[PDB]
C-alpha cells in the first residue's frame, strides 16, 4: 500500500490488492470477554488467602490475557477445596471480619464449592501496573477482589465473568533460541 | 455474553448474579482496526 | 503538510509534522464522577506547553535504549503551583516531541505513551509500538503529536503519590550518521495539559 | 506544684505519689501528665492524660486524679522503677505548663 | 526507631545568646510537634518553647521574645537559640517530640492530655 | 422416563447471605396485626441521616470549650468515619460494619452559651494533599471552609464533601496507611468575645448525598 508509517496510522493490507480474494474471519474463539470466562488455577493458595488478581502464573493463558491489558473489570466466580468453613468479605472489610460468619460463608460440601462474588473495588477499574505506591511502585492494597478464610485451602480457581479489557500492553510469547521455530511436541495419536 | 451458553433466564436475579453496573449522563481499538487504510496509495496496473 | 498546535497562549508549529495521533479515545471520558461531588473546577491558566530535555538521541546508542519521563514532571509553570495546591487533578498529556536532524542521517526513534509503565525485560520492546505512539525519523518527519486523554482507575488521582502517563521513547533503528548529516540530535518534548480539572484546595503552608 | 519530696515502697508492695496544685493549674475537667526520669537519663513519660500509658511503659504504674490532687500509684515495684517522678500540667491562669517540685521512689 | 539527639555548648560566657539545635531521626521532623523542655539544677523541669509541624515556634510566656526556634524538614534539625544567657538560668535542655502536631503551642506541649511526648532525647547542658 | 436432573457437583452449598428461603416447616400462622406502628425505620442509613449524634472528645465530652490559652483550633479529626473523635458516634457505628462509605458527612455544631457570650467559629475541610491539618484558621482559609457567627440561630450544619481519587472510600483505615486515608477536618474559633469556659456541641449526621454498600461483618 506504500503507506507513510512515520505517522503509525492503523493500515492493514488484504489479499485482494494482488488479485487475491479476502475469506470470511470468524473471532468468537479470540474475543475478550469469551477467553476470560475459563477458570484460572491460583497459586500458592495458604489460609485466609486474598482472592485477587495477579496471581495467577503469567504464562497460564487467563493470567498472560489478564497481563495484556492494564486495566480489567470483571467479575470473579471463585472456586475453593476447603477443608473447612470458608468466609469471602468484601476487600474494604478488615481482615478480623473473617472470623465473624455474619458475611457469606459457604459451609464443606463433599465436592469443590463454587460461589459467585461481585467486584467490590472501589477504585472504576482496577490496573495490573500501577506506576508509583500509593501510602500516606507495588499495585495497591485497595486492588484486591477479597479475602477469603478457611482451616486450609487445597487449591483456589478464579474465573472472570464479564471482563472488560482497556489499554492493550505486549503479550511477550515464549522467546526461542537458536531455532528458526518452537518445535515443541503437539498432541500427536499413537501409531 | 461470555461463556455462558445455558438457554434459559438465570434462575437468580441479574442483581445477585452479577454486581449491577451503573452510568455517568465505544470499543476504541475496534474502532481503530476498523478505521485502518486499505488499498492502495497510488495510480494500479 | 505544515502543523500548528496552539494550547492555551503558546503555539508550536512544526512544517514537517506527519500528523497528529490520539491514544484509546478522540476525547476525554465525562469530567463529573460520583467522587468530589461536582467540586472540581476547570483550570485553562495550567493548559500551556513546558519545553522538557529528553536524552539526546546518538549513533552508539543501540535499539532497546528506551528513556521515560513521566508526566507530570517537575513543573516551575502555573501548572506545577497548580498540582501542589490541589489534591487531586486530572488531565490529557498532548505530548509532542522534536528530534531535529540534518535528513541525510537515517534513524527510526519511537515514542510512545504507556499507561502505568514498568520496566521492559526487552522482550515487550519488541511489541512496545501496542500503545499510542509515532516514529520520528529524519528522512520523513523530525516532530511526533501524540494526544491521549487521562486515564486511570480513580477519577481523580494525585500525582504525587501515582503519576498515569509516563513518555517513553525508543530507538527502533540506531542514528546513522553521515559526513553531510547531523553528528547526533538532540531530542526536546513540549507537553501541554489538555482539559486539565482541579478539585479539593489544599491549605498552603 | 507541691508534692512530697521523697516516698519510699518495698519491691513488691504497691508506692502511691501524690500531685496537688490549684483549681486553675488542675481542673476537674482538666488532666496532668506524669513524668518518672532516671538519674543521669532524659525524663520519660509514665502518664498522658491522667488515665492512661504511653506505648512502651509496663500496666503497672496506675493515675488516679480526684479534684486538685492528681495520684500516681506504682504496684509490683521493681529495682528499674526507683527514679524521679515530676508531675506535668497546664495552668489556665499561669498560661504556661507547670512541673511539678519533684518526687524521688526508693526502694527498700 | 524514635532518637533524638541535641547538639550545642556545654560552658557559655553570660550576656551572650545561646544557640542549641535538636538533630532528630527515626521520624519525619514535619509531622510531630517538637519541645523544648529545660530542666534547673536538681529542680523541677520548666518548659521552654516548642514548634509544631507547619512552624507555629510558640514560646513560655515568662521567657518569651528572651529566645528563638527555627525547625528545617529538609536536614532533620529543630534550632533553639536562647539570647541574653545568665548564670541563673543553668539547667540540662532536653528536645523531645509531641505525638501530636501543634497540639498547644503556646504551652510547649501536654495542654490537651491526649497526646504525650514520645521520645525525650539523651539530653545536653 | 424420569426427566435426567443432572444435578452440579460441587456447588448449591449451603450459604450464610445465600438468597434461597428455605423450605416451610409449619402451616401459614397469622401473627397479631401491626398496622402504622411509630417509629418503624426501613432504612439503617436514613435514621443516620435523620436524627445527628455527638462525637467524642476529650474526657469523654461531646462539646470543643473555648481552649483557656490563645489556641484557635478547638480540634482536629480524620475525615475517615473510623476515628476517635467520631468513635462513639451512631453514625460512625453503623457505617463501621459497611465495608466502605460515599457521599458527603454533614457535621452540625450548635452553640451552647449564655447571651451575653458571643463568639465566631469556623469549621475547614482539609484534603489529604499534606502531611498535617491545616496549621492555623488562616493556613486553612484556601481550602472548603465556613465562618459561622453566633446569633439567633444556635445551630449552624456545614455538610464535608465527599472528594476522593476512588470513587468509594474504604469505612475503616487500614493499619498500613500511617496517614488519614481521606482528609482532616478542623474547627477553628476564630474570634470570641467573653467565651471563656463556653462550650459548643458538634454532632455528625449521614448526608442526603451519603450512602453505604458492600456490608460485611467487622468486629466491635
Amino acid at each position: 500500500t506504500t503507506a507513510t508509517g512515520e505517522s503509525a496510522d492503523p493500515v492493514t493490507t488484504t489479499v485482494e490488492n494482488y488479485g487475491g480474494e479476502t475469506q470470511v474471519q470468524r473471532r468468537h474463539h479470540t474475543d475478550v470477554s469469551f477467553i476470560m470466562d475459563r477458570f484460572v488455577q491460583i497459586k500458592p493458595v495458604s489460609p485466609t488467602h486474598v482472592i485477587d488478581l495477579m496471581q495467577t502464573h503469567q504464562h497460564g493463558l487467563v493470567g498472560a490475557m489478564l497481563r495484556a491489558a492494564t486495566y480489567y473489570f470483571s467479575d470473579l466466580e471463585i472456586v475453593v477445596n476447603h477443608t473447612g468453613r470458608l468466609t469471602w468479605v468484601p476487600n474494604g472489610a478488615p481482615e478480623a471480619a473473617l472470623d465473624n460468619t455474619s458475611n457469606p460463608t459457604a459451609y464443606h460440601k463433599a465436592p469443590f464449592t463454587r460461589l459467585a462474588l461481585p467486584y467490590t473495588a472501589p477504585h472504576r477499574v482496577l490496573a495490573t501496573v500501577y506506576n508509583g505506591n500509593s501510602k500516606y511502585a507495588q499495585l495497591p492494597a485497595s486492588f484486591n477482589y477479597g479475602a477469603i478464610r478457611a482451616t486450609e485451602i487445597q487449591e483456589l480457581l478464579v474465573r472472570m465473568k464479564r471482563a472488560e479489557l482497556y489499554c492493550p500492553r505486549p503479550l511477550l510469547a515464549v522467546k526461542v533460541t537458536s531455532q528458526d521455530r518452537h518445535k515443541q511436541k503437539i498432541i500427536a495419536p499413537a501409531k | 455474553s461470555g461463556n455462558t451458553g445455558s438457554i434459559i433466564n438465570n434462575y437468580y436475579m441479574q442483581q445477585y448474579q452479577n454486581s449491577m453496573d451503573t452510568q455517568l449522563g465505544n470499543d476504541w481499538f475496534s474502532k481503530l482496526a476498523s478505521s485502518a487504510f486499505t488499498g492502495l496509495f497510488g495510480a494500479l496496473l | 503538510r505544515i502543523l500548528t498546535t496552539r494550547n492555551g497562549h503558546t503555539t508550536s508549529t512544526t512544517q514537517s509534522s506527519v500528523g497528529v495521533t490520539y491514544g484509546y479515545s478522540t476525547g476525554e471520558d465525562h469530567v463529573s464522577g460520583p467522587n468530589t461531588s461536582g467540586l472540581e473546577t476547570r483550570v485553562v491558566q495550567a493548559e500551556r506547553f513546558f519545553k522538557k530535555h529528553l536524552f539526546d538521541w546518538t549513533t552508539d546508542k543501540p535499539f532497546g535504549h528506551i528513556e521515560k519521563l513521566e508526566l507530570p514532571t517537575d513543573h516551575k509553570g502555573v501548572y506545577g503551583q497548580l498540582v501542589d495546591s490541589f489534591a487531586y487533578m486530572r488531565n490529557g498529556w498532548d505530548v509532542e516531541v522534536s528530534a531535529v536532524g540534518n535528513q541525510f542521517n537515517g534513524g527510526c526513534l519511537l515514542v510512545a505513551m504507556v499507561p502505568e509503565f514498568k520496566e521492559f525485560t526487552t522482550r515487550e520492546k519488541y511489541q512496545l509500538t501496542l500503545f499510542p505512539h509515532q516514529f520520528i525519523s529524519p528522512r520523513t518527519n523530525m516532530t511526533a503529536h501524540i494526544t491521549v486523554p487521562y486515564l486511570g482507575v480513580n477519577r481523580y488521582d494525585q500525582y504525587n503519590k501515582h503519576k498515569p502517563w509516563t513518555l517513553v521513547v525508543m530507538v527502533v533503528s540506531p542514528l546513522t550518521t553521515s559526513s553531510i548529516g547531523a553528528s547526533q540530535i538532540k531530542v526536546y518534548t513540549n507537553i501541554a495539559p489538555t482539559h486539565v480539572h482541579v478539585a479539593g484546595e489544599l491549605p498552603s503552608k | 506544684l507541691t508534692q512530697p519530696s521523697s516516698v519510699s515502697g518495698s519491691l513488691g508492695q504497691r508506692v502511691s505519689i501524690t500531685c496537688s496544685g490549684s483549681s486553675s493549674n488542675v481542673g476537674r475537667g482538666n488532666y496532668v501528665n506524669w513524668f518518672q526520669q532516671i538519674p543521669g537519663s532524659a525524663p520519660r513519660t509514665l502518664i498522658y492524660g491522667a488515665t492512661s500509658r504511653a506505648s512502651g511503659v509496663p500496666d503497672r504504674f496506675s493515675g488516679s486524679r480526684s479534684g486538685n490532687t492528681a495520684t500516681l500509684t506504682i504496684s509490683s515495684l521493681q529495682a528499674e522503677d526507683e527514679a524521679d517522678y515530676f508531675c506535668a500540667t497546664y495552668d489556665s491562669s499561669s498560661n504556661t505548663a507547670v512541673f511539678g517540685s519533684g518526687t524521688t521512689l526508693t526502694v527498700l | 526507631q524514635v532518637q533524638l539527639r541535641e547538639s550545642g555548648p556545654s560552658l557559655v560566657k553570660p550576656s551572650q545568646t545561646l544557640s542549641l539545635t535538636c538533630t532528630v531521626s527515626g521520624f519525619s521532623l514535619s509531622r510531630y510537634q517538637v519541645s523544648w523542655v529545660r530542666q534547673a539544677p536538681g529542680k523541677a523541669l520548666e518548659c521552654l518553647s516548642s514548634i509544631s509541624a507547619g512552624g507555629s515556634t510558640g514560646y513560655n510566656p515568662a521567657l518569651k521574645s528572651r529566645l528563638s526556634i527555627t525547625k528545617d524538614n529538609s536536614k532533620n534539625e529543630v534550632s533553639l537559640s536562647v539570647s541574653t544567657v545568665t548564670p541563673e538560668d543553668t539547667a540540662t535542655y532536653y528536645c523531645a517530640k509531641y505525638t501530636d502536631n501543634y497540639d498547644s503551642v503556646n504551652a510547649c506541649g501536654f495542654y490537651s492530655g491526649n497526646y504525650y511526648f514520645d521520645a525525650w532525647g539523651q539530653g545536653l547542658l | 422416563g424420569i426427566v435426567p436432573v443432572a444435578c452440579s457437583d460441587g456447588y448449591g452449598g449451603l450459604v450464610t447471605t445465600d438468597p434461597k428461603t428455605a423450605d416451610p416447616a409449619y402451616g401459614m400462622v397469622y401473627n397479631p396485626p401491626r398496622t402504622n406502628y411509630p417509629g418503624r425505620f426501613t432504612n439503617l442509613l436514613d435514621v443516620a441521616e435523620a436524627c445527628p449524634t455527638f462525637l467524642c472528645f476529650d474526657d469523654g465530652k461531646p462539646y470543643v470549650v473555648t481552649r483557656a490559652d490563645e489556641q484557635r483550633l478547638l480540634a482536629k479529626f480524620d475525615l475517615s468515619l473510623a476515628a476517635k473523635h467520631m468513635s462513639n458516634t451512631y453514625l460512625s457505628g453503623i457505617a463501621q460494619y459497611y465495608a466502605q462509605y460515599s457521599g458527603t458527612i454533614n457535621l452540625h455544631f450548635m452553640f451552647t452559651g449564655s447571651t451575653d457570650s458571643k463568639a465566631r467559629y469556623m469549621v475547614a475541610y482539609v484534603p489529604p494533599g499534606v502531611t498535617t491539618p491545616p496549621d492555623t484558621p488562616e493556613r486553612a482559609a484556601h481550602c472548603i471552609h465556613a465562618e459561622w457567627d453566633t446569633g439567633l440561630n444556635s445551630k449552624f450544619t456545614f455538610s464535608i464533601p465527599y472528594v476522593s481519587a476512588a470513587d468509594y472510600a474504604y469505612t475503616a483505615s487500614d493499619v498500613a496507611d500511617t496517614t488519614n486515608v481521606q482528609g482532616w477536618v478542623c474547627i477553628y474559633q476564630i474570634t470570641h468575645g467573653k467565651a471563656e469556659q463556653d462550650t459548643l456541641v458538634v454532632s455528625v449526621s449521614a448526608g442526603k448525598d451519603f450512602e453505604l454498600r458492600l456490608p460485611i461483618d467487622p468486629r466491635a
